[PDB]
RNA sequence: AGGAUAGUGGCCUACCAUGGUUUCAACGGGUAACGGGGAAUAAGGGUUCGAUUCCGGAGAGGGAGCCUGAGAAACGGCUACCACAUCCAAGGAAGGCAGCAGGCGCGCAAAUUACCCAAUCCCGACACGGGGAGGUAGUGACAAUAAAUAACGAUACAGGUUGUAAUUGGAAUGAGUACAAUGUAAAUACCUUAACGAGGAACAAUUGGAGGGCAAGUCUGGUGCCAGCAGCCGCGGUAAUUCCAGCUCCAAAAGCGUAUAUUAAAGUUGUUGCAGUUAAAAAGCUCGUAGUUGAACCUUGGGCUUGGCUGG
């Protein structure tokens, strides 16, 4: 319901290819903006690339009905995978999240393996050797 | 001293239970009950104010 | 570790605890602008303090002394933009002859009951706390917001409350529907 | 010349007397000297857990004619034994031998309350439990 | 003079002199003593505290000695002893939570064996790896901030054009519950917000107290110097304003009481600012050293020129 989205603070980056500003959401009647759908809106505005438009940090005013963020648009999708950060492109859908073990389980992995010299086949191989 | 007379007066006292009655205001709402009863229905009897005035 | 954050007492309870002089005084103060606690009552005094603290310093220092002038013009705009000081009475001087009452009266309920928003001092908490007024373009459910001038006179109803053009509240729909 | 020195030179003199005569208060005695650290059976502390090794009735002092019911505690932390009074209506019972107590002071620091003679504790708490929740029925004893 | 050191220096050695500190407190003892920035309280002056978010020092069970390395007498490095302690096949081997979490003890006394490198930064061969440093969440009434438990009407008595005490209603909202969206490394929470969500609106506020100090009963029932209460003074010995209950009322309020220490109150530690004939306290009296404190007196007046700021 007429969402009007305004840009302050607007500085030029080409030294990372990137124009960032501050974004001043207001959507009266509305409980707020989702973060894609201000992607297509920003991107339709400045005739940019929706995947290479970055908004986050929203934080809605007291009482509702405007919403205050943070914009990036990058001259290309390119550009946007190469800088933005990891976790962004997850958001977004530009990159798939990297599958990892909880932090425990890398840990007792590091130390487990510092127990051993050389190539893990030879240990075992020896270890093998040794209770039979 | 012995120690047979401990707590004789509260064993024998007869056991009354307390009355219900609706809740009275909290807070602000108590705080205008306070106010109206003793500044704007005064109850002196010609300069007498007593807080708790006992049936007499 | 980080950094810690500074906090400070904003009340402070008198010496005496118990003064019929001072306890009705009080209640003649909290009852009329239907102040829930006498904890505001010491808020007020506690900044009244310190407020009378800070001038009676400068008011020791030389005429023309550039701490009581820098000092002084700063802290005097400050009240007379909040309202509770007197455009006229410029002088560092009528400071120190503020009153404890002069600042409940730019409490938004004082305000908005006087504004003719509500019917009385106490249906203006209720009506600041349930979200109804808003200042301007932003709406305060704070009923100690202390009102600027420039504030005074935009004090009204929100846009969204069912007092003011808004949706039919809970008890509207549920009613008005059965 | 009120028997002081006066002289601009003289802040030796003055800092020296005030020091010495510092002595002659008793509550900065008691700083100075630790005697509630050495001495005291809570050993400066504010509260102490004891053992209780029997419950005593003591005769109040005069003008008063009463039998105050104390217990005596032995303590934990430094060995000590002492009297606790047990401040309500009717929980002696609750308080048995052999049983943990919690005690605290009079208020009267270190000294004796009231008619009860040589005494100068009190039963907070019997076995982890507040004497003033169960003397109200607000818990029961856990045995 | 030499040795040693990164280098000065009794830092160490040889020879030689008898020096050095001290009533302006040396040396010795205690410290419930890491130091400071600072904290609490404070009219001012002060008093107490400062293990603890920063800086500096020390320690890694207690000593001691070293390797590597620019940098260590390092302990998430080693060696030896001592005190403990683990596996053992009895031959041996491996130990250091005052790092994060957790366990026992000691206690009056203090958190989860949770998630993550996304933020701050650090380290490396370095855009990429690692970081219980750090950050996030859990417990949290250590504290601090804001702030709900109702507001408005009519019938009707009472009352001096309106403030109420009952039975009569319609509206409002978030505590809560929740689609969703943001928030976030991923979440939770906050914030926004569809829908549900308030009459006994049981969606029920508590802690203390009612003789004085100190605010609020000479009410009712219970016992009868017993029980007990009472910081102090006292209350209780048969109509208890003071105990135990009811009723009522008072203070503060999501906080209130109790214990201990400290600060103010304390001009009861007094430099500001005490007292000393009789309430505590002028040495029996002189001498006298350090200390403290010590008569007056040396270019004043006059004359001229000019700048600035105060009210005109």
């Amino acid at each position: 319901d007429a969402v009007t989205i305004r840009t302050r603070k607007v500085i030029s980056n080409p030294l990372l290819a990137r124009r960032q500003f501050v974004i001043d959401v207001l959507h009266p009647n509305r409980a707020n903006v989702s973060k894609d759908e201000l992607r297509e809106k920003l991107a339709e505005i400045y005739k940019a690339e929706k995947d290479a438009v970055s908004v986050f940090g929203f934080r809605t005013q007291f009482g509702g009905g405007k919403s205050t963020g943070f914009g990036l648009i990058y001259q290309s999708v390119a550009d946007a995978k190469r800088f933005e950060p990891a976790y962004r492109l997850v958001r977004y859908g530009l990159a798939e999240k990297v599958e990892k073990a909880s932090r425990q389980q890398r840990k007792q992995k590091k130390n487990r393996d510092k127990k051993i010299f050389g190539t893990q086949r030879r240990a075992q191989k020896r270890a093998a050797r040794r209770n039979a | 001293g012995s120690l047979a007379r401990a707590g004789k007066v509260k064993s024998q006292t007869p056991k009354v239970e307390k009355q219900e009655k609706p809740k009275k205001p909290q807070g602000r709402a108590y705080m205008r009950l306070l106010y109206t009863r003793r500044f704007v229905n005064v109850t002196l009897t010609n300069g007498k104010r007593k807080m708790n005035p006992s049936p007499a | 570790p980080r950094a810690p954050r500074t906090y400070s007492k904003t009340y402070s309870v008198p010496k005496r605890p118990y003064e019929s002089a001072r306890l009705d005084a009080e209640l003649k103060l909290a009852g009329e602008y239907g102040l829930k606690n006498k904890r505001e009552i010491y808020r007020i005094g506690f900044q009244l303090s310190k407020i009378r603290r800070a001038a009676r310093d400068l008011l020791t220092r030389d005429e023309k002394d550039p701490k009581r002038l820098f000092e002084g013009n700063a802290l005097i705009r400050r009240l007379v933009r909040i309202g509770v000081l007197s455009e006229d009475k410029m002088k560092l001087d009528y400071v120190l002859a503020l009153k404890p009452e002069d600042f409940l009266e730019r409490r938004l309920q004082t305000q908005v009951f006087k504004l003719g928003l509500a019917r009385s001092i106490h249906h203006a908490r209720v009506l600041i706390t349930q979200r109804h007024i808003a200042v301007g373009k932003q709406i305060v459910n704070i009923p100690s917001f202390t009102v600027r001038l420039d504030s005074q006179k935009h004090i009204d109803f929100a846009h969204n409350s069912p007092y003011g053009g808004g949706r039919a509240g809970r008890v509207k729909r549920k009613n008005q529907g059965k | 010349g009120k028997g002081k020195p006066r002289g601009l030179n003289s802040a030796r003199k003055l800092r020296v007397h005030r020091r010495n005569n510092r002595w002659a208060d008793q509550a900065y005695k008691a700083r100075l000297l630790g005697t509630a650290f050495k001495s005291s059976p809570f050993g400066g502390s504010s509260h102490a857990k004891g053992i209780v090794l029997e419950k005593i009735g003591i005769e109040s002092k005069q003008p008063n004619s009463a039998i105050r019911k104390c217990v005596r505690v032995q303590l934990i932390k430094n060995g000590k034994k002492v009297t606790a009074f047990v401040p309500n209506d009717g929980c002696l019972n609750f308080v048995d031998e052999n049983d943990e107590v919690l005690l605290a002071g009079f208020g009267r620091r270190g000294k004796a309350k009231g008619d009860i003679p040589g005494v100068r504790f009190k039963v907070v708490k019997v076995s982890g439990v507040s004497l003033l929740a169960l003397w109200k029925e607000k818990k029961e004893k856990p045995r």
